């Protein structure tokens, strides 16, 4: 079916500039009203710009104006938005959508980018072992900033928490018969796409 | 063949809105997807029926009546609407099949001394039938003693300055007509 | 031109909610309305667009009303069920901007006796040869989401160091949430136990762990 794939979302410092793109696969892209729209964190939906189909007309909101560049290709099926000048206000996940008609519904959706804007440090988790119906997980410690993938190819991965450091740490767990400890083999994935983090973690 | 709605909505006078000038559409196709895609209309609703199915249908006729009247006023262009422009000037009727499309109109018929040329009905016995245009410019007896007390003049002006709910807003009005006869306007096919 | 949603709306399952959409500064019956639901941690799908219209494959529950005598555009579910606890959005579009509303919170009364689901973890093996060591408190699963969590060591309250998290909605409704202790390899050792108690709904739930 229809995904809509986003890429490029991460942390950059006020000032500075971040490039996010959104991939169309199963719907012509073209013939409609391309959009971003982002949610800061317990937030809720704010527009932030849109684009004609042919690229003609270009609209944005206001506390954008001048420091967004919203652009498309649609021969790759795909849009874009150029953050310049960036501030903190700005950190949300931003997600792209494309409207049926002008005053219509989004019909469709992408899984969403998050752009963090702060101080430095773009600090990697330290992932622990958390060893045991019995329950085993893995311990996500001081990192930064969002958002964390856990795997394990029942499993609950739980919010994290922001430390008074400034720094998130989140747990994970899953649930497995007492029996099955001694047979087979369980090991949680940790990636942290903006520290270049990834770790598999045995149990 | 395609539908001449650029005549209507790029023409350089609209009616003023107890006038509401009236042309019909027929024999053409249009591209309505021109029409709803543009940014520059600051109201556009359709009754009745879904924009995007427009262009997949035929109607035996198009009829587009176009006036204007005031920004805040514009909430009237609308089924079961009460006001000066609905029981005075221009009625729809409950059961709606049609488009109404709006844009602000300051930059062409705002005047700075304001622009008088707009009218309006302000009185009326009773309200207008929908789809009914009256231009009856004979006075208004608002009072018991026969004017031959409380006498007035039927249409006032807008008086267009650049004050936007005061501001001039053009109006079309596409009602899509449906009779037991071949349909001469249809969407892309 | 902007639009007000109530901040939070309730009503019992089987009922009928009205949730409003109320416009300021413009008419919001000049252009259509949609609306759009948001379950926890979940990208916005449509529930109703052009004002009344509903999708394939949404609930034959939703329905839409818009009002341009109050100024409002409504959304309707009716015979509620707990599945539609969720946060709702009405947008519509103004000449040059796209504009949403603040959110709606909808609840689904009368759901209740939800005990929260404590696990408790030591500190891990790993963590204590890095000269550091958390313990990790996981609460899951119980309703409403309000919860105070305290810890103890040696049945003697802990004032350092506890960073919880505020409860979040699940998937199956209920709500979840995690505490952290931070402590010195001396301070874990050096103590008897740690214990991690929850109350909820008057009711303490307790797990204690103990270094071994």
């Amino acid at each position: 079916e229809v995904q809509l794939v986003e890429s490029g979302g991460g942390l950059v410092q006020p000032g500075g500039s971040l490039r996010i793109s959104c991939a169309a696969s199963g719907l012509t892209f073209t013939g409609y009203w391309m959009n971003w729209v982002r949610q800061a964190p317990g937030k809720g939906l704010e527009w932030v710009a849109n684009i004609k189909e042919d690229g003609s007309e270009k609209y944005y909101v206001d506390s954008v104006k001048g420091r967004f560049t919203i652009s498309r290709d649609n021969a790759k099926n795909s849009l874009y938005l150029q953050m310049n000048s960036l501030r903190v206000e700005d950190t949300a996940v931003y997600y792209c959508a494309r409207l049926r008609w002008l005053r219509g519904n989004f019909d469709h959706w992408g899984q969403g980018t998050l752009v963090t804007v702060s101080s430095a440090s773009t600090k990697g988790p330290s992932v622990f072992p958390l060893a045991p119906t019995a329950a085993l997980g893995c311990l996500v410690k001081d990192y930064f900033p969002e958002p964390v993938t856990v795997s394990w190819n029942g499993v609950h991965t739980f919010p994290a928490v922001l430390q008074s450091s400034g720094l998130y740490s989140l747990s994970s767990v899953v649930t497995v018969p007492s029996s099955s400890l001694g047979t087979q083999t369980y090991i949680c994935n940790v990636n942290h796409k903006p520290s270049n983090t990834k770790v598999d973690k045995k149990v | 063949n395609l539908c001449p709605f650029g005549e209507v909505f790029n023409a350089t006078r609209f009616a003023s809105v107890y006038a509401w000038n009236r042309k019909r559409i027929s024999n053409c196709v249009a591209d309505y997807s021109v029409l709803y895609n543009s940014a520059s209309f600051s109201t556009f609703k359709c009754y009745g029926v879904s924009p995007t199915k427009l262009n997949d249908l035929c109607f035996t006729n198009v009829y587009a009546d176009s006036f204007v009247i005031r920004g805040d006023e514009v909430r009237q262009i609308a089924p079961g609407q009460t006001g000066n422009i609905a029981d005075y000037n221009y009625k729809l009727p409950d059961d709606f099949t049609g488009c109404v499309i709006a844009w602000n109109s300051n930059n062409l018929d705002s005047k700075v001394g304001g622009n008088y040329n707009y009218l309006y009905r302000l009185f009326r016995k009773s309200n207008l039938k929908p789809f009914e245009r009256d231009i009856s410019t004979e006075i208004y007896q608002a009072g018991s003693t026969p004017c031959n007390f409380n006498c007035y003049f039927p249409l006032q002006s807008y008086g267009f300055q650049p004050t936007v709910g005061y501001q001039p807003y053009r109006v079309v009005v596409l009602s899509f007509e449906l009779l037991h006869a071949p349909a001469t306007v249809c969407g892309p096919k | 031109f902007m639009l007000t949603q109530p901040h939070s709306v309730s009503e019992s399952p089987g009922k009928t909610v009205t949730i409003s959409c109320t416009g300021s500064n413009g008419y919001i019956a000049n252009n259509y309305v949609q609306w759009y639901q948001q379950r926890p941690g979940s990208v916005p799908t449509v529930v109703i667009y052009e004002d009344n219209q509903r999708p394939s494959g949404v609930p034959d529950r939703f329905s839409g009303s818009i009002d341009s005598s109050s100024n409002s555009a409504s959304l309707i579910i009716s015979g509620l069920k707990t599945e539609d606890e969720a946060d709702y959005y009405c947008q519509s579009y103004d000449t040059p901007n796209v504009v949403f509303g603040g959110g709606t919170k909808l609840t689904v009364l009368g759901q209740p006796k939800a005990a929260p689901s404590v696990t408790l973890f030591p500190p891990s093996s790993e963590e204590l040869q890095a000269n550091k060591a958390t313990l990790v408190c996981l609460i899951s699963d119980f309703y409403p989401g309000a919860v105070t969590v305290a810890w103890k060591a040696d049945s003697s309250p802990v004032k350092a160091g506890v960073e919880t998290t505020t409860p979040s909605k699940q998937s199956n409704n209920k709500y979840a949430a995690s505490s952290y202790l931070s402590l010195t390899p001396e301070q874990w050792k050096s103590h008897r136990s740690y214990s991690c108690q929850v109350t909820h709904e008057g009711s303490t739930v307790e797990k204690t762990v103990a270094p071994t």
